[PDB]
RNA sequence: CCAUAGGUUAAUGAGGCGAACCGGGGGAACUGAAACAUCUAAGUACCCCGAGGAAAAGAAAUCAACCGAGAUUCCCCCAG
RNA sequence: UUUUGUAUAAUGGGUCAGCGACUUAUAUUCUGUAGCAAGGUUAACCGAAUAGGGGAGCCGAAGGGAAACCGAGUCUUAACU
RNA sequence: AGGACCGAACCGACUAAUGUUGAAAAAUUAGCGGAUGACUUGUGGCUGGGGGUGAAAGGCCAAUCAAACCGGGAGAUAGCU
RNA sequence: GUUUAUUAAAAACACAGCACUGUGCAAACACGAAAGUGGACGUAUACGGUGUGACGCCUGCCCGGUGCCGGAAGGUUAAU
RNA sequence: AAUUCCUUGUCGGGUAAGUUCCGACCUGCACGAAUGGCGUAAUGAUGGCCAGGCUGUCUCCACCCGAGACUCAGUGAAAUUGAACUCGCUGUGAAGAUGCAGUGUACCCGCGGCAAGACGGAAAGACCCCGUGAACCUUUACUAUAGCUUGACACUGAACA
RNA sequence: CUUUAAUGUUUGAUGUUCUAACGUUGACCCGUAAUCCGGGUUGCGGACAGUGUCUGGUGGGUAGUUUGACUGGGGCGGUCUCCUCCUAAAGAGUAACGGAGGAGCACGAAGGUUGGCUAAUCCUGGUCGGACAUCAGGAGGUUAGUGCAAUGGCAUAAGCCAGCUUGACUGCGAGCGUGACGGCGCGAGCAGGUGCGAAAGCAGGUCAUAGUGAUCCGGUGGUUCUGAAUGGAAGGGCCAUC
């Protein structure tokens, strides 16, 4: 036994110079017609996993 | 209904350009418009309705 | 039968008020499209699309018993 | 990472796949330690025996870290513009 | 008819039973997906034909990548 | 034992004595504690075989970027910001 | 000649009553239907599990079957007592 | 007569008769990890599937739905 | 009407009276002609009503002979068992109290006989609902598939109209 | 450009002729006086079957599973998101199969801006010509109007009379509002180019709140960002996007 790291995770999450994990934002993808450039270009900052949130990808990244 | 997504380009054929809908029964004229490019730096006309 | 729904309350409720504001910019006494009963001055005019009273200034507002006629024109100021 | 049913998190972010496809081949080293070469040359050739990484590299790259202890002599290697500089500063010399 | 099937002598082999490992062939449902249908369960449980001190594998119609490695196998790594 | 409430026409119980239900292995956070320290550490294995050898390989010492790329700085930007 | 009568053997299970660890897991007592026909019965063999048998009831297949006896899958599965 | 061995034996089903439909005999039809057998050592007044009930007095209208056959004016159609 | 709201249709028969049986009429809410229409003979461990018989079934019970129950001996089981100084009536109350608030009534252990209770003893309630529980059964749900059938490739050959 | 036939020719199909693939649902004899059928010999049928695989169709003969939640039995009916209203007890919050209505779109104008305007209705007099539809007077008017609810506001009009036209645009943004969160609401201002106006000044759509939908999967416009020998390519990624 080795434990296996989750895919779920392993292709939605990147590891960077701070604790935590650093994704994208949603709603940027699927039908773009009724949204203005205001609703899209502000969707590409990224964020972090770091509270109560990263306890869930603890066991989802154990070799990150 | 069904009356397919209209797409508008401007007359280099680049890979930036607008989506919209409009109404099958009404003002059967090309929609066309006078908008910037976002690396020439211009206004051109974005064409080409279907 | 159509009942009872009623979905977002979507606030617009009152902020503006003795000597609310400080260190971060406030957003002052919001209403539901009537556009008199708390009236606005100074760097907080705002009224966009939704009569959210904000500024480019940090600050308490004033809150003071004048304004022209019946209207409040409510303004936050510096220290 | 279950949260009671109702959609979670790992599942709204968007998926990825695209990556850089070489750390299996590609080596990076400091000039903060394995830097004094013991009077020798930094060379690829000479990685593969100073008891680090392996023998599967084929690019090996230098950063700007510490100083220079040496008038040390590299051959090839990827060496930023800091890392050609503070070696300069020390009396070495960069091959290519 | 020539031959072969049958008959016959000598030689050499097979025949039944055991503990496990093992080769080839057949083969679930319940279960894991907090339901289920591809996926998983599982080529397991179980059955059939059979081999050896082991069986399986091996001295390249393999991988590599301009630099070469180089019979096969099992243990620790490459690596979750 | 258990269900707003239980002396409850709720539930269980004839009795004495044996036996009777949370284990370590894989990964990790928090906590204690210890050797070394910009380094730390061995696995399988070998070993006159709890010493010693074995440094494969891993963990750490540099980040920004999809990636090319750049790097004590960097992505997007005409960037000049 | 008689799926002919009246009626024992032989078969029946329509009905009441005594039973329900009773001598009894269909027996007892007393009525009471049929009885040369689709009758009644011995001994040997045949039909096997999704497969039999059945003028077809979830009835019959060793006191079970709308799916049996003996073991294994297995410590199946309870958002639960 | 037969059905529910044990809460029902009655009007169920069996059944001379009546009618349909498949079948020309390597029959139709059936059982099969398939040879082999059964139909039948028979042969259309024979065999398979099936609705109606001895014998009598008699037996209305409907092909619009679904199923099966017979057809080629039109819509549509596979391997290759 | 084993079909029908109103229904005990309604007229008449049978009767001391008859939701029951018959003769008849036909608003069959929604009978009906080979998943036939409808009637007889003959049959039935077959449906219903009337009448004669039988008689302690009933009116009203009583004796007569025997078996058990009754009393022991010998041999000796079964389900149950919180603890038992377990008595009325009224109140309170997990809201119908043996036991607590009030007021009344009983020698104790037996013993043949009864059974109004102790919500008795026996079933891990059947009832109704609930559970992305279980398993069968149907189909104009969903997904799979034999059988049968259309054309075809191949084993598979020569030629004339 | 045509409507098409015959000589010659390729072939689906049909017939006929033949035996080279093949059935043996023929026979005798050997094994052997084996009612079997292995062999041996000779017929019959014949490219028809038979045997393997493919293909369209018909499809419980055979197999597995699914068939929701809320409400004082269960169901039927109603409801499930977004917008709006009453209930909420005068702060924040909130319950009732408690009480009621809309939307799941439409406009290159119903958008931007420069210059102007103010409406509904009734009474009288007057015309076919109106409870009133053209006009004058007397009264009256966010009791008119907004692309459409319901509520709120509008003339310093956001309602409508004219003119000219896309700021219905690309990269950047201090930040602030709501909800446990995802998500959802609003935004000073820069640089680039555009629109209206003499100019100040204004515009990053629609008076304000509805016409919705994360990830996956697949597809399209551009692209020295990538592309397992090398170099292209196929496919990714980035940016645009359905």
């Amino acid at each position: 036994p080795k434990i296996k790291t989750v895919r779920g995770a392993a292709k939605r999450f990147k590891k960077t110079g701070k604790g935590g994990f650093k994704h994208k934002h949603a709603n940027l993808r699927h039908i773009l017609t009724k949204k203005a450039t205001k609703r899209k270009r502000h969707l590409r900052p990224k964020a972090m996993v770091s509270k109560g949130d990263l306890g869930l990808v603890i066991a989802c990244l154990p070799y990150a | 209904g069904i009356r397919e997504k209209i797409k508008l380009v401007s007359s280099a054929g680049t890979g930036h350009f607008y989506t919209t809908t409009k109404n099958k029964r009404t003002k059967p004229e090309k929609l066309e418009l006078k908008k910037f490019d976002p690396v020439v730096r211009q206004h051109v006309i974005y064409k080409e309705a279907k | 039968g159509g009942s009872t729904r009623n979905g977002r309350d979507s606030e617009a409720k009152r902020l503006g008020v003795k000597r609310f504001g400080g260190e971060s910019v406030l957003a002052g006494s919001i209403i539901v499209r009537q556009r008199g009963t708390k009236f606005h001055a100074g760097a907080n005019v705002g009224c966009g699309r939704d009569h959210t009273l904000f500024a480019k200034a940090d600050g308490k507002v004033k809150f003071e018993v004048k304004g022209p006629k019946n209207r409040k024109f409510i303004s936050i100021e510096a220290e | 990472g279950f949260e009671g049913g109702q959609m979670p998190l790992y599942r709204r972010l968007p998926k990825f796949g695209f990556t850089s496809r070489k750390a299996a081949i590609t080596a990076e080293i400091r000039l903060s330690d394995l830097a004094k070469v013991e009077g020798g040359v930094v060379d690829l050739n000479t990685l593969k025996a100073a008891n680090i990484i392996g023998i599967q590299i084929e690019f090996a790259k230098v950063i700007l870290a510490g100083e220079v202890t040496t008038p040390v002599t590299v051959r090839g290697l990827r060496v930023t513009k800091g890392a050609r500089a503070a070696i300069e500063a020390a009396g070495g010399k960069i091959e290519e």
